[PDB]
RNA sequence: AACAGUGGUAGGAGAGCGUUCUAAGGGCUGUGAAGCCAGACCGGAAGGACUGGUGGAGCGCUUAGAAGUGAGAAUGCCGGU
RNA sequence: UAUCCUUGGGAGUCAGACUGCGAGUGAUAAGAUCCGUAGUCGAAAGGGAAACAGCCCAGACCGCCAGCUAAGGUCCCAAAGU
RNA sequence: ACCGAUAGUGAACCAGUACCGUGAGGGAAAGGUGAAAAGCACCCCGGAAGGGGAGUGAAAGAGAUCCUGAAACCGUGUGCCUACAAGUAGUCAGAGCCCGUUAACGGGUGAUGGCGUGCCUUUUGUAGAAUGAACCGGCGAGUUACGAUCUCGUGCAAGGUU
């Protein structure tokens, strides 16, 4: 392993699902929270059960 | 890649005259030749037409009770402003306007429309003035 | 890191106003309305990259129309007689080309009215 | 009393045709030869038709 | 060819593009006179540049005055002053004054 | 004046003159027979659907390059549809020669 | 190679583009970089260059890592108009 | 013909519309409301119904200046038989 | 693997000032000439202001809110088009005229034709007579800290690990 040349084994990195940042790969608007719910707001919403 | 003629047309001077038929059927393929779609080099955008003069328009016929019944409808624009005229009304008082206004809904509308309606007249009787042209004798399909 | 964000942008709005020239008035100096202009631009340079295929034809079968009256027939008595005088394909763009040459045209049209006869 | 949409490039300066100013009445002073206003007095000259009027 | 700005005194430019669509074409001779009885206010600048453009010509040029044409005068505006009038109810209207730059060109005929 | 099918489109075609036909077999040096020929013309000779009997007008292929850019973006004005790709359609500049008529 | 499928919102899944910073190599710059300004170049896309003109001191690539990670809409903030 | 089930990560959706047949509510009134089963739309552009989410055809990887049909059309706008 | 002047302390600068408030308090804006002030003597224009030359400096378009200087916007000129056409302003056909570029099925105008009702949010449903924005530029929204759980991946494995 040279520092010119430094690679993972190929399913040990994974890049970010990152939210929010345009429509194009989806999870834009909405941001994967979907239509005014309860479950969108900031931090608002439910204990786990 | 096709042909596109543009102002390289020879133009055509057709005579149709109106002896006794209906003039629905009469501005038909008329209407046709104000275009010019029966010459082979149609361009539909730069007025492949040709001339046309219609002699002897106030002895032009209807069928049914039309002579009656179909009232020119034209309108001003202040308020209550129609003006009804009858087809005897206008076939006796002027004809002259009673095969244009059967053309001007028939030729397509825009700017082109006109472009295209300058290339019609109609007199009436068999005044045809037009001596210097030699203009042609067409008849219709039917 | 912060990121400045500084030529990111300036770099984009400027591919997007190269494609705006020749517009009308204020769309092509503005970012906001010229977007919604290229935009628009390419449902249209879509939609009437079809039309080809169809207001050709519509050039093309009124040309065929025109030369067939001046033979006394139809544009059916054409395309039906050509699909029995020979089984031709004659594609109806180049068969204006012979129109063209409206004296090697009339004999493909003859020709297909013996074979309606 | 409100303009509903601002104003284009074209019918602002389309309302600057009939803005435009002239040149006055422009004549020549017939004594000190410069150019004189028609029917008042060339200040230069300090005549009027033929009297430089103290 | 000569050339002469004003540089940042204080008019509206939009009253001094004006009598600046007389003068461009004219002959400087004659253009001397036509900002003479102008009456409106924004030809003392002007002329009091025009005359400063001809002697550029004469003194640095020395290009035979008397065959000289304007072929370009551009009003350019500047920076701006900005006030704050004060208004009905509290409301503190804001006044921009304006400045502009006259430059004249001049060319031998 | 040849009326060769190709790639399903048919041009009327002049010896000696350039027509951008589409992609096919040849490696820009080749002199590829086209057989789907019909109403040669000059002469006035047709064959109505077979091809005109051994009349198989070549040509000589020049150059395979690619058109002018084309982009689409089509986009589905409300609910958030881009979609925007290019696409280069490649052709082939044919140089004809040799009507067999 | 063959066969098949490819409209898509919410919604899941997979690939990549690019800015800032660092990391080893390499290079490229006062014989003119970054930026800016123009075009008719290429890549399927975000895109990427290449001459030309500005500018007067720095910045790209190859592979990695970290992220204040990319705007066109908040009765948005702040200037300029 | 290949799609089911099981285990597990991750959701969104829980306001729906309309046309035909099967009912209720109504006045066998609503483009009304409450559902049944079936469509489309929602999330589906194209063609016709002059234009028109919801009816009648039909699903859009993308290019061509080619070919055939469906709904509906063929005197002229507006392509095709007076 | 902090920021580079709208960032970073409110405050890089006479900043807790200037201003707002009787008041407790609130609380801004604004950095860059060059390497060296060598910062323009001298000649003209005007009362200057301000130039145009000259001279300085490698650069003076570098000359006093002084590096780079975009867009809004205001323009001055000119190539092609327009005063019988309705026209989300384009597209796609398309002559004429004007052209000669990162040399290739070119560049820019387009008389005229055909199809054609913006983007966004929210909706069963929107060109909407439902909201949102005068445009222009910059900032501005799913982050880490700790633990849970699952897949992918690593090393040892009936022992792994501090």
């Amino acid at each position: 392993m040279k520092l010119h040349e430094l690679k993972p084994s190929e399913g040990s990195r994974k890049t970010r699902n990152r939210v929010g940042r345009g429509i194009g790969s989806g999870n834009g608007k909405t941001a994967g929270k979907g239509h005014k719910g309860q479950n969108a707001r900031s931090g608002g919403g439910v204990r786990p059960g | 890649t096709p042909m596109a003629n543009a102002s390289t047309i020879e133009r055509k001077w057709l005579v149709v005259d109106a002896a006794g038929k209906t003039l629905g059927r009469l501005s038909s393929e008329v209407a046709a030749i104000l275009r010019g779609k029966h010459k082979p080099t149609y361009t539909p955008h730069v007025d492949t037409g040709d001339h046309v003069i219609i002699i002897n328009a106030e002895k032009i016929e209807l069928t049914g009770k039309k002579l009656t019944d179909k009232i020119y409808y034209r309108h001003t624009q202040h308020p209550g402003g129609l003006k009804s005229r009858t087809a005897l009304e206008m076939r006796t008082n002027y004809p002259e306007k009673m095969l244009e206004l059967a053309i001007k809904g028939m030729l397509p509308k825009g700017s082109l429309g006109r472009q295209m309606f300058k290339k019609l007249n109609v007199y009436r009787g068999s005044e045809h003035p037009h001596e210097a042209q030699k203009p042609e004798v067409y008849e219709l399909r039917g | 890191p912060r990121v400045k964000g500084g030529t990111v942008t300036r770099k984009r709005r400027k591919k997007v106003l190269k494609l705006a020239k020749g517009y009308f008035g204020s769309k092509h100096t503005l970012y906001k309305v010229a977007n919604q202009q290229v935009m628009k631009s390419g449902n249209y340079a879509f939609r009437d990259r079809r039309q080809k295929k169809r207001d050709f034809r519509k050039l093309w079968i009124t040309r065929i129309n025109a030369a067939a009256r001046m033979n006394g027939l139809s544009y059916s008595r054409l395309m039906h007689g050509l699909k029995l005088s020979g089984i031709e394909v004659n594609r109806k763009m180049l068969a204006d080309l012979a129109v063209n040459d409206l004296t090697a045209f009339n004999q493909l049209a003859d020709a297909a009215k013996a074979q309606l006869n | 009393a409100v303009p509903f949409r601002r104003t284009s490039k074209m019918k602002k300066r389309l309302r600057r045709t009939h803005f435009k100013l002239n040149v006055p009445g422009m004549t020549e002073c017939p004594s000190c030869g410069e150019m004189k206003l028609s029917h008042r007095v060339c200040k230069a000259c300090g005549s009027y038709n033929g009297k430089d009027i103290n | 060819q000569a050339k002469a700005v004003a540089r940042t005194v204080r008019i509206a430019p939009r009253k001094a593009r004006l009598v600046m669509d007389l003068i461009r074409g004219k002959q400087v001779g004659e253009a001397v006179s036509i900002l003479n009885l102008t009456p409106r206010a924004a030809s003392p600048i002007i002329e009091k540049v025009l005359k400063s453009a001809i002697a550029n010509a004469e003194h640095n040029y020395e290009m035979d005055a008397n065959n000289l044409v304007i072929s370009q005068a551009f009003v350019d505006e500047g920076p701006t002053l900005k006030r704050f009038r004060p208004r009905a109810m509290g409301r503190a209207s804001q006044i921009n004054k304006r400045t502009s730059h006259i430059t004249i060109v001049v060319s031998e005929k | 004046y040849a009326i060769i099918k190709t790639g399903g489109k048919q041009i009327k075609v002049e010896e000696g003159q350039t027509v951008y036909i589409e992609k096919l077999a040849a490696e820009a040096g080749e002199t590829v027979t086209f057989e789907d020929v019909l109403f040669v013309g000059g002469d006035n000779v047709k064959v109505g659907n077979p091809t005109v009997e051994g009349a198989t007008v070549t040509a000589k292929v020049e150059k395979q390059g690619r058109a002018k850019k084309i982009t689409v973006f089509r986009y589905k004005p409300k609910k958030n549809v881009h979609k925007k790709q290019g696409h280069r359609q490649p052709y082939t500049k044919v140089t004809i020669e040799k009507i067999n008529a």
